[PDB]
């Protein structure tokens, strides 16, 4: 997801971070196996450096792994 | 407590006025009626103990776990008890019908009934069923009466039953 | 609020009992008089104001001195209030002959009477003349049982007054 | 307890009235120090509007003091209906989400993370709903943006307190209530530290809310139906987090911020700390 | 014992006051009835023997079994006994018309009644079908409000004992 | 959720059994008027904002203190509230009318709303007469419309009075 | 109950010593004011009255909507409770002045009764607002008697001051 | 806590009146008393220590055989008990002293006293000596009013324990 | 009657305890400001008459209309009445400084006084300018404490009638 502007109000620098989707990080609400979505398997987000390591943690845990990381600016 | 009247009054009171020439003229229609009103008390009154007695027949042919050992209307205590209540809520229903007001009914007798039905473990859904059972009986009377100036009575026919659903609403 | 129909309900409601042959009798008696009340109630409704004016007025013939300065009659605040107060006695009496008790009267007017009236130094004496100069004005427009219902509610207030 | 009439024979609005009971105020007919009944240590009654004055100033001059007063009608009303809560509905936003899907969202945001409580044409953000919908930022994003907002802060956080702060802050961000005393003390001791930001973050964050609404789901109550891990008395708490709907969190009302949930009920789920 | 005249003075008294309008429109409703209560009272009085046979006959009909011997319907002293008490019935309900309200009967009959009944096993029904049979008769020798007055006190007794 | 059909439903299905051929008979007679109602609903929805203009405007010419310093519709912000407030429970009573039943408007809207208005200091007497100023207004379309074939509404008209009460009453 | 001499009591009980000479120098003084406390009382006690008489008028005055109908103060019976409210609290208020001390004001009057005046639905607001207009009233007559030596009286004044305000704090 | 003050308010606020005339001379009682009082306190809470001391002792000899072993008096601990005991009468007759009135002395020593003493078989006698010496003592250090304050307290102990 | 001695006696008695201490400091505040007290009765006691005089008169100014023919001021028996009165009135307050205590004013004036007021239509007004212009002499003759007392007395009887 390209950044319009810096998404976050709070400020530090940001880190663009790619990662493929497990279907855990992002369940369709649906009965059944959850299924993430099709059009994204590899969300980007902008995250700022405090939170680039809880993130990080986070989407480790969960199946997907980090693509790439690249700075948002 | 309330009725028909003293609320249109109250009403008044808070716009600050003297009763609008339209509302004396529900009054003035209600009055009308009266006599046909009267009656249609009179006749739940005079067969009270039957209404009841029919009514609890019917219920217990319907839901005979009530009656079972481990049922709410055994034992005989129990029993006793559920044959009060119903008649308890007919005797409000009744003053209502002469009132031509829901409030004497729903204060005294249904704000909370639920919530102790409730606590107790009694199935508030059968309770329902057996004021339905009553209505009908009761209309049933009203309804069909002898000796009575023949003539239509429905409009109260209607409110009466409209009592008997308020009841049966808040206890479910 | 006590009119006829809602006593027998609370005293029938008291004992646990049905209304009886003995309550309805009761009730059948209002809404017998209903007829006779609301025709009273018609008559004050529509005259409201042209009694209240004189009324007000009255009492300043009464007692003069009210309408000199530094006193309660004096400056119009008081006159206003004064000919607000008494449009409410009248008001609450219609509501009185059309209810059928003296309830709307008890509660609106009656209770607590006396202290607000002592807190605020309004002498009973004032509103009686009020009244009674009303009683006399209504006894033209009205006649008979009309006439006999509209009188007791009036009363009733003087001697809650007095 | 449950009133079972509203108002006296003789018309008079009914009030119950809840005292901490004093030996003088009832005590056993037995031999040695009165004592009242334990059980009884919270006594509740039901009295008409005239006789108030004069019940409450007797347990005033005894010992007694009076817990609270409320009108019989507010008391014995139905507990409220889960209707809407029992399934809660449930708001996906797709990628590619046209400008109705999008609205959609952003209503069943404000109306979930602000409670019942009305957001005026001002308060509301445009920045933040601007990001999304031409991406940028996921549902889940957003709704930390509402968090971090001055208008979350000034209508939960500022105005209680940072106990009542805590489950004002479950119950929105998940559908549960609290359970057990532990959960408010961690929350407690990480807004003394890293402040309010961090705190707001840990919901997000934390695995439950991921497991259920993770992303680009806006989030709904989970409490009032069978959650994992959940203490039974959490679902009640919920009944008293919750009430009704057209009942909110309002800074506004008297009194308006304080706790639903009883500290000495969170105890009994679970102690240990 | 309870008429409308003297429950309106009751609650009057209660509440420590006069007698206002209140009170006598329910009086007025008590005196008004009392023309066709009078009339059904005359009614009753005359042909009360004839209804009292009826009526006795009539239980036995509906129980047959009471006659044989060995039971309660059996032997004079007891159908003496049987006509007695529904005699006493009849009388008060007359009392009741003309007092206008069920007193006579709530002190006379009704106080006690179960245990009485109970102690020498009288049963109730037997007594219903009494009334029941006399309130069919009555249906023909009245008519109008008159009736309407006498089924009221009539059937009052029925849930009674019911 | 519950409308008319799914309620008669689920009476049924506590009996046990199918349903009642008398009860058909309601929902049958309810299909009938369906046009009826439906254009009922379309009268209020396409009066919407003036309907509660109206209402507003007259209920602060009565109560002239609600817009004083110190009044509860004073200052703009608590005035919006107060507007908004009305239309959300002329919102519910439409969708009640066309689903044929009350609930929706109490569970939705009216469940809590008393208590709610104390707590905030909202006197509930006030909010109650509004409701009312509203039911008078609407009723007004309703019944009056244009373009459309005339005939009886009454049944109709009377169901929506009654939704308007219960929320009159319950809020009050 | 508690009153300044016995509180002070109260602590040193719990450190379990003997009152410590700084302590009983409090005291002392407490006592070398005596008169002026007592004739504050007097002046108050001496006016009761009046000052409610006082304060209501100008309550009224200013909120002209409690006194009509459909107001809080309106009719009669509600008036009159009003008015037996400002006095019980100001007779508190001297109680407390008396015994220097809040508790007894705090304890036994405005424990509970904020909440009281919410379930009514009486506006605290303006009951505060008359607490104070009785406060400056009350201090006029504390601060201007006749035949009293001359002398200064403020920490007395403000004391009084105090009670008042906690009142008006957890009323409103 | 029964004092001069608290009681007055009380009986004002039992009847539900203003403090009158009535109670503030009363009020200006307990005042006046306090220059002496405060006096006494000031003595009592100086010599606290000896006047212990002392006590304890005498106790012992009043009552030889409680320091032989097996009893009560015996064995450091008891003698420790005994002395907080007795300083704890003196710390609330000061308290009293000051308060002006019993209240202090009631709510903590008298209230429940018997039982305690039951339960632990403190003999009241022994408290008794105690106090008795004491004021023996205290009758030197005070005098005039002082000292009748001083004894009134000190004695309504003696006979609540008695 | 209520005064200091009467009133902790009372409550001593109720408790079922002995008079101790808390309560003699009470009385003993009564019988120091007796002095103050009794000094007062002798100056209202010895200017009576003159005190009655003026207020009476100051009545009459104050409401001129009172002296009108057909008014309750007017002819000679009202006026001896309204004298009659007020002497009363100082008499008590005489009485109450003596017994220390409002008692003797409470039972002999202010319980009934609503009720004989209204049913004879005495205004309160009246007395309480009576009073007032009292007070305003008496605030010569007296002084200090005598005169703090005096007012007191006075007063409580203006807040008594309004
Ligand atoms: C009968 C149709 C059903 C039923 C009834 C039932 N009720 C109780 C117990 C109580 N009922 C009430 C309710 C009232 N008392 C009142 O005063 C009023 C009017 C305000 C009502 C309607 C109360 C007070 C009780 C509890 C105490 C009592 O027994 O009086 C029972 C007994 C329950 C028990 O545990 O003993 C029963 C059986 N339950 C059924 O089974 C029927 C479906
Ligand atoms: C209606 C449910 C059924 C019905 C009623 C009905 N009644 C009348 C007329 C009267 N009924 C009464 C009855 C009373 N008046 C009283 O004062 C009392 C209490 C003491 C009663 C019970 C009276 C007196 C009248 C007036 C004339 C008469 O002789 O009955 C009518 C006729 C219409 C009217 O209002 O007059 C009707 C229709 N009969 C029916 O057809 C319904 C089934
Ligand atoms: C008319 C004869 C005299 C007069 C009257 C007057 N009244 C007031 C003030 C009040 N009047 C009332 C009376 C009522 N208010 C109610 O709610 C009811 C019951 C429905 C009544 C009968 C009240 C309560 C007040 C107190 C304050 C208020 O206005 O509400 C005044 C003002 C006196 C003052 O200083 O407060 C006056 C003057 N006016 C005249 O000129 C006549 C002498
Ligand atoms: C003693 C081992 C511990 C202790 C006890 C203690 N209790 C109180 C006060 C109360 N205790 C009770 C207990 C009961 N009341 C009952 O009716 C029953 C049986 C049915 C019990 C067991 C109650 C109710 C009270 C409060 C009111 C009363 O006095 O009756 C105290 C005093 C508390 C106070 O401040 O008043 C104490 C000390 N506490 C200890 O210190 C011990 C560890
Ligand atoms: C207008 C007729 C009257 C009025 C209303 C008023 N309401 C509020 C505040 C709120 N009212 C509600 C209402 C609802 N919540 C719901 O969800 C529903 C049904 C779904 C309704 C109808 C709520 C939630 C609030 C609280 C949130 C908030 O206030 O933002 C106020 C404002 C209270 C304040 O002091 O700010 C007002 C004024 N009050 C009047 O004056 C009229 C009589
Ligand atoms: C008639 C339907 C049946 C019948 C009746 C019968 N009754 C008794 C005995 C009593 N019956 C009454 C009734 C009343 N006595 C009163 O004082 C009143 C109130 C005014 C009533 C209603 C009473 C009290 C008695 C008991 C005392 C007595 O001896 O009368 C009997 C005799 C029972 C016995 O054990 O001897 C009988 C048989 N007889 C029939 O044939 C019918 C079956
Ligand atoms: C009643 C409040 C007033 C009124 C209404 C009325 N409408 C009809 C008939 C129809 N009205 C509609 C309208 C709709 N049907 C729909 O499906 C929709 C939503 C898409 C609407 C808005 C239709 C289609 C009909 C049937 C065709 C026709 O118009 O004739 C009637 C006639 C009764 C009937 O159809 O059975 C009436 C009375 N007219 C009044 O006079 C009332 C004031
Ligand atoms: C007057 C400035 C305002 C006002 C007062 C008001 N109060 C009531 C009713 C009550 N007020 C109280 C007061 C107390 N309860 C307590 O415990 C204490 C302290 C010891 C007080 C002072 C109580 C108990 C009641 C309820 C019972 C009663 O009859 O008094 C009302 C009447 C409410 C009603 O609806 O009847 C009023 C009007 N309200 C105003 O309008 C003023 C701003
Ligand atoms: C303070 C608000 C005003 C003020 C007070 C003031 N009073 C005194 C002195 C005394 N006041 C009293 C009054 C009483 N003593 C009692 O025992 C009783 C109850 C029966 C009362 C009412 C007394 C006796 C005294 C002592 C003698 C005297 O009057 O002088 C003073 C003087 C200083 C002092 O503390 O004694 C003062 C200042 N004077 C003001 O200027 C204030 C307006
Ligand atoms: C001294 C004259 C004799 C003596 C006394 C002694 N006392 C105890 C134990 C207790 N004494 C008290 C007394 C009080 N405790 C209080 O809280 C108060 C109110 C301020 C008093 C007066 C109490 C309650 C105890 C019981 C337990 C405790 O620990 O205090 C003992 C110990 C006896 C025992 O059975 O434990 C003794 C011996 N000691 C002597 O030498 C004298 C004969
Ligand atoms: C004087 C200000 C005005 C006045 C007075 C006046 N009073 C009466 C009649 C009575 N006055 C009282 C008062 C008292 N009687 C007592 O026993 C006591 C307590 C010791 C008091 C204060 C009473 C009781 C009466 C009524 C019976 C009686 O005759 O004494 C009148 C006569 C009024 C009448 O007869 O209706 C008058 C005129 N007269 C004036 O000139 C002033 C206006």
């Amino acid at each position: 997801s390209v950044l319009t502007g810096d998404n976050q109000q709070r400020g530090s620098k940001l880190f663009k971070i790619t990662i493929a989707l497990s279907p855990t990080l992002a369940h369709h609400p649906w009965p059944g196996l959850d299924t993430h979505e099709p059009s994204q398997s590899s969300y980007s987000t902008i995250v700022s450096l405090e939170r680039l390591l809880p993130e990080m943690t986070r989407i480790k845990r969960n199946g997907g792994r980090i693509l790439e990381i690249t700075e948002g600016e | 407590m309330q009725d028909a009247f003293t609320k249109a009054i109250v009403a008044a009171d808070l716009r600050g006025s003297f009763l609008s020439e339209q509302e004396l003229n529900q009054l003035t229609n209600l009055v009308k009626e009266s006599n046909k009103r009267l009656d249609a008390v009179n006749a739940i009154t005079g067969n009270a103990a039957e209404i009841i007695s029919d009514a609890a027949h019917k219920l217990f042919a319907e839901q005979t776990d009530l009656i079972r050992p481990g049922g709410n209307a055994y034992p005989n205590r129990r029993m006793a008890a559920c044959l009060r209540d119903m008649e308890i809520i007919l005797r409000y229903v009744s003053y209502a019908l002469l009132a031509g007001d829901a409030s004497v009914l729903e204060d005294r007798c249904l704000n909370g009934l639920k919530e102790t039905y409730v606590a107790l473990g009694t199935p508030t859904r059968s309770v329902a069923r057996a004021v339905q059972l009553m209505k009908e009986t009761a209309i049933g009377y009203v309804n069909s009466p002898s000796g009575v100036t023949r003539g239509d009575c429905s409009a109260l026919v209607n409110e009466a039953a409209t009592y008997f659903d308020k009841a049966a609403a808040s206890i479910a | 609020m006590k009119t006829v129909i809602t006593e027998v309900i609370a005293s029938a409601d008291s004992q646990g009992r049905f209304l009886n042959n003995t309550e309805l009798q009761a009730a059948n008696g209002r809404f017998q008089r209903a007829t006779a009340s609301m025709e009273a109630a018609r008559a004050l409704t529509s005259n409201a104001d042209s009694l209240v004016k004189g009324a007000v007025q009255e009492v300043y013939n009464k007692f003069p001195y009210l309408t000199q300065p530094g006193q309660m009659g004096y400056g119009d605040t008081n006159q206003a209030k004064c000919a607000r107060d008494i449009s409410h006695y009248l008001r609450f009496i219609t509501y009185s002959l059309v209810a059928g008790g003296t309830g709307p009267l008890d509660d609106y007017i009656v209770a607590g009477l006396r202290e607000v009236n002592r807190t605020f130094n309004l002498s009973p004496s004032w509103y009686i003349e009020a009244l009674k100069h009303i009683k006399g004005k209504v006894g033209s427009q009205l006649s008979g049982q009309p006439l006999t219902e509209a009188n007791a509610y009036i009363d009733y207030c003087i001697n809650a007054l007095s | 307890m449950n009133v079972l009439t509203t108002s006296s024979q003789r018309g008079g609005k009914l009030f119950k009235v809840t005292m901490t009971l004093s030996p003088a105020l009832s005590h056993h007919p037995w031999p040695s120090l009165d004592t009242y009944e334990p059980s009884q240590n919270s006594y509740s009654v039901v009295v008409p509007l005239d006789r108030l004055l004069a019940e409450m100033t007797y347990i005033k001059n005894k010992g007694g003091r009076v817990l609270d007063i409320s009108p019989a009608d507010l008391e014995a009303l139905g507990p409220p209906d889960i209707s809407s809560v029992a399934i809660p509905l449930k708001v996906e936003l797709w990628a590619k989400a046209d400008v109705s899907d999008v609205q959609a969202a952003i209503v069943a945001a404000y109306k979930q993370i602000f409670g019942n409580t009305y957001v005026l044409e001002s308060e509301r953000l445009t920045s933040a709903e601007s990001l999304l919908r031409n991406g940028s930022i996921s549902v889940r994003e957003f709704v930390r943006l509402l968090a971090k907002s001055e208008l979350y802060k000034e209508r939960f956080f500022f105005c209680t307190s940072n106990n009542r702060f805590t489950e004002l802050n479950f119950k929105h961000f998940l559908g549960r209530a609290p359970y057990n005393q532990s959960e408010i003390a961690a929350h407690l001791d990480r807004y003394q530290t890293f402040g309010y930001d961090a705190e707001i973050d840990s919901y997000i964050d934390s695995d439950e809310y991921i497991q259920a609404f993770g992303e680009n789901v806006v989030p709904y109550y989970r409490g009032f139906k069978s959650q994992s891990g959940q203490t039974v008395e959490s679902f009640n708490r919920m009944f008293k987090l919750y009430r009704g709907d057209a009942g909110s969190d309002t800074n506004l009302n008297l009194q308006g911020q304080k706790r639903r949930v009883d500290p000495k009920n969170l105890l009994r789920s679970g102690r240990g700390i």
